RNA sequence: CGAUAGAAGAAGCUGUUGGAAAGCAGCGCGCAAAAGGGUGAUAGCCCCGUAUUUGAAAUUGUUUUCAUACCUAGCGAGAUCCCUGAGUAGCUCGGAAAACGUUAUUUUGAGUGAAUCUGCCCAGACCAUUGGGUAAGCCUAAAUACUAAUUAGUGACCGAUAGCGAAACAGUACCGUGAGGGAAAGGUGAAAAGAACCCAGAGAUGGGAGUGAAAUAGAUUCUGAAACCAUAUGCCUACAACGUGUCAGAGCACAUUAAUGUGUGAUGGCGUGCGUUUUGAAGUAUGAGCCGGCGAGUUAUGAUAGCAAGCGUUAGUUAACCA
RNA sequence: UUGUGGUAGACGAGCGUUGUAUUGGAGUUGAAGUCAAAGCGUGAGCAUUGGUGGAUCCAAUACAAGUGAGAAUGCCGGCA
């Protein structure tokens, strides 16, 4: 179809730009997309979970309970996981794999299909540096843009290649929106926002790169 | 992954499995056997299905 | 799939529970027999050990290698059936690197092999050649350079 | 990641305690004995659901025979009286109740005399 | 180009309950800063801090340049001139390291012991040719791990049974003279603003009184479970052979999470617990005083098998490494 | 139609608990949690109301469990 630019007050243009048929995918592969979402989710583990094993506890190795003449377990160890001394014999480990072998063709297919269906979702909005330079970094003009865009429950992202200082000074005082570089985005982050503005120039780069 | 050398020196992998090995009772000597068996034990052997399963996880 | 919905289709299959009693199934029993050594933890005698019985490899002869301490030369075979799928003449290492055949940062000797009959004349370069392979290629009237 | 389930464990034990009560001694005031008694009570209830219908049948048979002996007839033949002839479907429990009904079982015993 | 005291640093009123509004609702502002914290519950407008602009007497880390050193640094013609790392390489008896359990290679505890670039050593015994280098003196940043730590930041880290034993003055106390073992417990309130007053008694203590929103906020101090100990509404039991309950159930007292309503039961029928092994315990096989909290199949690497998916038409895939 | 007895063991379908980003909500006009009740589920659970408590929690979809407690002459504590 076509897509045009929205001004700071909400005045859409009268001359949209046609969307080339080379940016739409007729195939849907949710499994690579879901795996990308999982591997993005599999990045919030700092590996801080750990406990003292049987040999890692600082305690006496003597036998608290003698073998005979006692009506309790033998238990030649002072501290044990079933005891109230503390620690688990296995417990959490800080050496979890956190490793998933990638497929470049699958990754590219997932990336391009999520791009195409975001384009086909019609939530994409045109944007350019011509307005990125016209702002001052104050979120007040961003506030006018958002009340004009009337979209706050969905995070709004701006795939950017220049990253003007005025543009990036915003999107922080208003927690709803954010700005992200074109390549640095992720499928999980892309669907997390679900609202997105695209530069007019990067369409050709996205189409060619696939 | 390590391979148990204790076994693989006696068995060699072939196509589609069927690991090939030499027949026993002859490496030391075969002094009380008929020529029929000796020339028929000259042919090599392949481990059985359960033996194949045991070799497979062993290697 | 969204923030509030991440349903799968067929994944995250059923696992086993070994410590949730018998209302959950297979509790203390843990599906490992009873009162046996194989039932004990860290059991499962070696793949070559049969629990006192003599290992089979201990009763079998040991292979001897004439090429002991030495290894075969790495001749990469160019099977004629599959090399016929792609069409290309004046075949050389400069082309094989592009054709996903030979390494781009190393030199590897090559071998020609195959059993499919063709007729177009080509240009071929290998270090080893097979009888029926060369016969089939020469019936195609092509040129083969057995590198010497 | 420390997972604590003390509240859930206590809730479970509490509802299991509230499943059954009303016992002498410290049988309803101890969770393990309480669940053991719940198990025994369920088994007892199943045992009743069988042996009590067995009872009811035998009990009506005995009650019907006791009334039958008063009028001069045995249970063995009277049940057969409805079977070989005068084929009716009245049940022994309903006939047992009709014994006490005024001028009703007299009609029943005079009808079988075809 | 930094650190070690620091300066600036922006955006709010009204009404309601609420103890308290900061919540909620109406009208605004504004954020290089809507990260955080506490301030009477749920505070962007209470504050700082925050991003940023800056500032440093003096210590003062790193980098660059200059003056000053240091060695550094060309090609030719000869001469068997002298020399180029001596008990050296090696040989022999027992070893050690090399993937090797002693073999090519290094060394020797012991003995013996050469050679001179022509020569010597190396080329998993050795040797011919040939290839490389000329051992038998020394040193070196870079990519090498780690934190006793000074500091900034983050935790699918834990929250007084956990987390280093170590949130309380924990290595405390205590114990064995001594090796060493080695625990326990935090939370008032909102600010003690700690219960003034009055009374019993020796006071402790307790009770009315009052403050305090609240004394279900009284110092055993956020809340305060059950087992356990008692009290009382009703039910019955002091003639009763009983895994002490179940299915019913007269009678007694009720009216509910409104449902053939419930609590209890004189009596009728039946009525030797659980976990584990042994063919097999009601078991006098064993373990349990009771209750509450903790408490035992997980992690890496590689393979196999199952399911599914991606991709391919000579496949998939990047290890390491770098932003 | 076989059935729905079946240990070992094979196999299948699940439920809840927390935090992870949610769409959302409630709460000094009472949240988590506690006690009781004369509810719904075959069940893992969920309510609803009443009482304390005065400040956090949950509904729905995937993630991970130091996740789900009946015995271990299981550990500690308290009470006999």
């Amino acid at each position: 179809a076509k897509l045009k630019l929205i001004k700071i007050d909400g005045s859409f243009e009268t001359e949209p730009v046609k969307l080339s048929p080379g940016l739409i995918a007729k195939e849907l592969k949710q499994q690579p997309v879901f795996d990308a979402v999982l591997v993005e989710q599999a990045s919030w583990r700092q590996g801080t979970h750990s406990i003292l094993t049987k040999g890692e506890v600082r305690g006496g190795g003597k036998k608290p309970y003698k073998q005979k003449h006692t009506g309790k377990a033998r238990q030649g160890s002072t501290r044990n996981p079933h005891f109230v001394g503390g620690g688990i014999v296995f417990g959490p480990k800080p050496n979890r794999n956190y490793s998933l072998k990638l497929n470049k063709k699958a990754h590219t297919a997932a990336l391009h299909t999520v791009w195409s269906e975001k384009l086909a979702s019609d939530n994409t909005h045109l944007v350019d540096q011509n307005l990125f330079n016209k702002t001052e970094g104050k979120t007040k003009v961003m506030m006018q843009f958002l009340k004009s865009a009337k979209l706050l429950d969905k995070n709004v992202l701006f795939v950017v290649n220049t990253l003007n200082t005025n543009l990036e000074q915003s999107t922080s005082n208003i927690k709803n929106v954010q700005v992200k570089h074109l390549d640095k985005v992720s499928v999980r982050d892309l669907m997390l926002a679900n609202a997105l503005l695209v530069e007019k120039e990067v369409l050709k780069a996205l189409e060619g790169k696939f | 992954m390590k391979v148990k050398s204790a076994a693989k020196k006696r068995f060699k992998l072939t196509k589609s499995g069927q690991i090939k090995r030499k027949h026993a009772y002859t490496s030391h000597l075969a002094p009380h056997k008929t020529t029929k068996q000796k020339r028929h034990l000259r042919k090599q052997g392949t481990v059985s299905a359960s033996d194949f399963k045991r070799i497979g996880n062993l290697i | 799939l969204n923030q509030l919905k991440s349903v799968p289709k067929a994944r995250n299959h059923k696992t086993k529970t070994l410590g949730r009693g018998h209302g959950s199934g297979l509790g203390k029993t843990s599906g490992r027999g009873q009162k046996g050594q194989k039932a004990r933890k860290s059991g499962l005698t070696r793949p070559g050990f049969e629990g006192g019985q003599t290992p089979l490899y201990r009763r079998l002869p040991k292979f001897g290698n004439a090429r002991k301490g030495f290894l075969k030369q790495e001749w990469v075979v160019l099977n004629l059936n599959k090399i016929a799928k792609l069409k290309l003449d004046k075949i050389n290492r400069a082309s094989l690197i592009e054709k996903q055949v030979i390494s781009a940062k190393s030199q590897l000797p090559i071998k020609l092999i195959g059993h499919t009959k063709l007729e177009k004349p080509l240009h071929f370069e290998v270090h080893k050649v097979s009888k029926q392979a060369l016969k089939a290629v020469e019936n195609a009237n092509g040129s083969v350079k057995l590198l010497e | 990641m420390r997972i604590k389930g003390g509240k859930q464990t206590r809730v479970r034990r509490k509802k299991w305690l509230k499943q059954a009560s009303g016992s002498f001694g410290t049988r309803h005031a101890s969770y393990k004995v309480a669940k053991q008694t719940v198990i025994q009570a369920a088994k007892y209830a199943y045992r009743d659901r069988r042996n009590k219908k067995r009872d009811f049948r035998s009990l009506w048979i005995l009650r019907l025979n006791a009334a039958l002996r008063e009028q001069g007839m045995t249970y063995s033949v009277f049940i057969n009286l409805l079977k070989k002839h005068n084929i009716e479907i009245n049940r022994k429990v309903l006939s047992e109740l009709a014994i006490k009904e005024p001028s009703k079982f007299n009609l029943i015993v005079q009808k079988v005399k075809s």
